[PDB]
């Protein structure tokens, strides 16, 4: 009789997983193809560049 | 019921309880019909029904160009959809982009060019029309009508030399085609030397169609007297047709 | 049933240096290992989602 | 190699540049800093998506006729109210943007083939045009007058001058031609401040930056060569291209640049990262590329590309995914600009119309 | 070579130049070619031309310099190849030939080679 309970466990778990997926989809709705990763703003690199410069771009840093 | 109708609405109604059928029916409902089309048509190609619509509103009048905007966007093949739509919008140009819009959708057909040419001609600037011609003609060239406007463009086309040679090639490329033959004979006519035109005129007639005859009898109208017999050939070329010929004759 | 199957040109053009020594047809099941498979030749962008 | 100083006062100008540069850039960079703070992923994720449809939306409204020749250069005065249109006829004129009916006035230049025509950065009553003859032109567009008129003349390219641009200052102008030298002039006095060398073929195209410090220099050798102005220092130089570069496009970002040319492929050169984030290849059209633009306001998001493909494109500033193509024309497409408000699109071409887009 | 004429607009390089002249000579054998300035000029007004070629080494350059102007008007691709004598040999003529013109035909067997060349031409014109 273990076949019935087992199939309920596997099937229900798979459904729960896929539903978690689509839930993440409409939830975000960075995606993947959307690559939205590159829309994100990292204070890390931008900043550490910023004061890393002597503070003004990297271009004219030579002068002052 | 047609030639009899030509001199029976109900018999078509019971014969109707009994797609070009309901079409000719709509043609009957013409001389108001708004319900007849908005119902008998709404079952139903459809493009002719659009035409008749924008004709109705057209003599009425904007809702016309509205419904063109409808059928056009619904069925982008028969050009006269746009040709009309534009042809209104031009008079109120924005019209071009309407032309081009529909064009790029086939585009690859024939007419839309001709449309665009004539629209420029009608509007002005023959000079671009030259371009449009030469382009579509490079593409197509076995297409006659192109050669027609090519020829018209020398009426006031004011480049005098090549007309000879062009009449030449316009002939030979096209497997000499009656429509051109006319157009040549005309360009003689609207200038002079009406007899010169004749050999062309008849020369096409042997390939026949009304678009000539009116000219033919304008030529006679400048010379004349063969009038009576050739009416037989007209009787072979087929409604009040004698009304038509004599009608358009009066235009000139 | 291929009547749904459709082929179309994307484009054609020039390239600084070919990273292809020889021509191989293959599969990568996802888009990712597929796009990555392009990206080993740095070719990812050639595909249009 | 030769590094030869001369003619101070431009160094003075360079002095000027520095002060103008750092400030704006600083402020600009600072502002970009601010945005990092906000983040809010799902805002952008929606907003981007929204714009996508509008971009997919855009349609031709009405076109026009202008001249009988290909229409070589179009543009908008910064107010987005008028189109500067020059062309192979050697003719200029200015048209009503939103609308297109007929025009302000059609004045024929004294030159016969017109590379590009460009608006003063502020007053917006003034234009500049690069020519076939080796002459550059400043004009006055008068009010709603047809008052297109000489504001002056500029001299000394011995080839066709393929491009000219106002420096975001407005005192400074540049021209890339063929003579394999790109020149930087004072607007006001109408005087050359610079003759730059260093392209092994003609110098085809030109771009400044928002911050005004960098001028990217496009050339006919497929080498996009970058220049600090104030020092006249070649900084970085970019071969992504086989066959000559045509459009040198610049982001309002000020840290990014696009290029297009004979290859039929666009590169996105992102500057600062400089190790490899470098370029990114956009397979672009086919059949060359003519002009490329970022949305002027908004820092640039959308990319607009005009090739001979007869199409015109829309690219995302980051995925650089091809979003949509717009069937615009019967013929090949020589030039384009875009509403600073990003709601319209103006193209011109061989087919000789000038077409407006939604 | 020499300092090429600043009036010379699009000027093919070698690898193209080959493909061009080779198409010319490929044409003369079918006498789908038409040679010489005046007779190019005819072909244009008649509108039957495919593309053009013009010797850019020519003596005073204006003598053909209407041809470009005429061509934008009729909208036809046109090039300059650097060596006239080369063009001359390539056309079947023993003697300098300043400008020469392909013509139009459908059944023309080469028709492809022609097209592919027009393609590679317009690419130059900006």
């Amino acid at each position: 009789t273990l076949q019935k309970q087992q199939e309920e466990e596997e099937l229900k778990r798979k459904l729960k997983q896929e539903e978690d997926e689509k839930d993440k989809r409409k939830l975000i709705e960075p995606n993947l193809e959307l690559h939205e990763d590159k829309f994100l703003l990292d204070l890390s690199k931008f900043k550490i560049y910023y004061d890393n410069n002597h503070g003004y771009e990297w271009w004219d840093t030579a002068y002052l | 019921i047609k030639l009899l109708g030509r001199s029976r609405d109900f018999f078509q109604q019971t014969f109707s309880s009994l797609s070009g059928t309901e079409r000719l029916y709509y043609k009957y409902v013409n001389f108001e019909e708004a319900i007849k089309f908005l119902n008998e048509r709404c079952l139903k190609i459809c493009h002719k029904f659009f035409l008749q619509l924008g004709q109705i509103y057209h003599s009425m009048g904007e809702m016309s160009r509205e419904t063109y905007l409808s059928g056009t966007r619904l069925v982008p093949n028969c050009p006269l959809l746009w040709v009309s739509l534009s042809k209104i919008d031009e008079i109120d140009v924005r019209a071009r982009s309407i032309l081009d819009r529909g064009l790029l959708k086939n585009p690859d057909d024939v007419l839309f060019y001709i449309a665009k040419i004539q629209m420029e001609i009608r509007l002005g600037n023959l000079d671009q029309a030259e371009l449009l011609v030469t382009q579509a003609l490079q593409k197509f060239p076995s297409n006659a009508l192109l050669w027609v406007e090519q020829i018209k463009l020398f009426k006031h086309g004011n480049k005098s030399s090549l007309k000879k040679t062009i009449f030449q090639d316009a002939l030979r490329r096209t497997q000499n085609d009656h429509r051109v033959l006319l157009e040549i004979g005309v360009s003689f006519y609207a200038e002079a030397q009406y007899e010169t035109s004749l050999k062309w005129l008849e020369r096409a007639l042997k390939k026949c169609y009304g678009d000539t005859w009116v000219w033919l009898f304008r030529t006679y109208a400048r010379l004349g007297k063969d009038t009576v017999d050739l009416y037989n050939m007209f009787d072979q070329c087929e409604c009040t047709p004698r009304e038509i010929l004599l009608r358009l004759m009066n235009d000139k | 049933d291929m009547h749904n199957n459709s082929i179309s040109k994307t484009w054609e053009g020039y390239l600084q240096d070919c990273k292809f020594k020889g021509w191989f047809m293959k599969v990568c099941n996802d888009q990712d290992s597929l796009l990555r498979t392009l990206g080993q030749f740095d070719s990812e962008h050639f595909y249009s989602p | 190699d030769f590094f030869t100083p001369a003619t101070s006062e431009l160094i003075f100008a360079r002095r000027f540049l520095i002060n103008y540069s750092l400030e704006r850039s600083r402020k600009r960079l600072q502002k970009e800093m601010e945005r990092h703070q906000k983040f809010n992923t799902r805002q952008e994720l929606l907003s981007r998506r929204t714009e996508l449809q509008r971009m997919a939306n855009l349609e031709l409204a009405g076109s026009q006729l202008v001249s009988t020749k290909p229409i070589s250069a179009v543009s908008l005065s910064t107010d987005d109210m008028v189109v500067a249109t020059g062309s192979w006829a050697g003719d200029l004129q200015v048209l009503n943007s939103q609308t297109l009916q007929p025009l302000t006035q059609k004045l024929d230049s004294h030159v016969g083939k017109i590379g590009a025509i460009d608006w003063h950065p502020d007053s917006n009553n003034q234009m500049i045009s690069c020519a076939e003859d080796g002459l550059i032109k400043n004009f006055q567009y008068s009010n709603e007058e047809g008052g297109l008129r000489l504001l002056g003349d500029l001299v000394g390219h011995e080839r066709r001058i393929s491009d000219v641009k106002y420096h975001p200052s407005g005192k400074f102008i540049g021209s890339a031609s063929h003579d394999m030298t790109w020149r930087l002039w004072d607007a006001s006095t109408h005087q050359e401040l610079l003759l730059q060398e260093g392209h092994d073929k003609g110098v085809f195209s030109l771009s400044f930056q928002c911050d005004g410090s960098l001028v990217c220099s496009g050339g006919m050798d497929s080498l996009s060569m970058l220049w600090d102005i104030r020092s006249g220092s070649k900084v970085m130089t970019l071969a992504g291209h086989s066959k000559p570069i045509y459009t040198v496009a610049w982001s309002p970002n000020g840290y990014q640049v696009a290029t297009g040319g004979g290859d039929g492929i666009i590169n996105v050169w992102d500057i600062r990262k400089r190790d490899e984030g470098q370029l990114n290849q956009i397979l672009a059209h086919r059949n060359i590329v003519t002009q490329v633009r970022f949305s002027k306001e908004d820092g640039g998001k959308k990319l607009v590309s005009c090739g001979y493909d007869n199409l015109i494109n829309v690219y995302s500033s980051d995925t650089w995914l091809k979003m949509g193509s717009l069937a615009g024309h019967t013929d090949k497409i020589i030039s384009l600009d875009i509403s600073n408000n990003s709601h319209f699109l103006v193209s011109g071409g061989w087919d000789r119309s000038i077409k407006l887009w939604n | 070579m020499s300092a090429p004429n600043p009036k010379a607009f699009p000027l093919a390089d070698a690898a193209l130049t080959q493909q061009i002249l080779d198409v010319v000579q490929q044409a003369a054998n079918l006498r789908q070619l038409k040679k010489g300035a005046n007779e190019a000029t005819k072909t244009l007004n008649r509108g039957i031309s495919e593309f053009i070629i013009m010797a850019a080494d020519c003596e005073p350059i204006e003598i053909l310099l209407h041809l470009p102007l005429l061509c934008e008007d009729k909208n036809v691709p046109y090039v300059f190849v650097p060596s006239r004598v080369a063009l001359g040999r390539a056309c079947g003529v023993s003697r300098p030939v300043i400008a020469a013109s392909i013509t139009t035909n459908d059944a023309s067997a080469i028709k492809t080679q022609i097209y592919a060349v027009k393609d590679k031409i317009e690419t130059l014109l900006i």
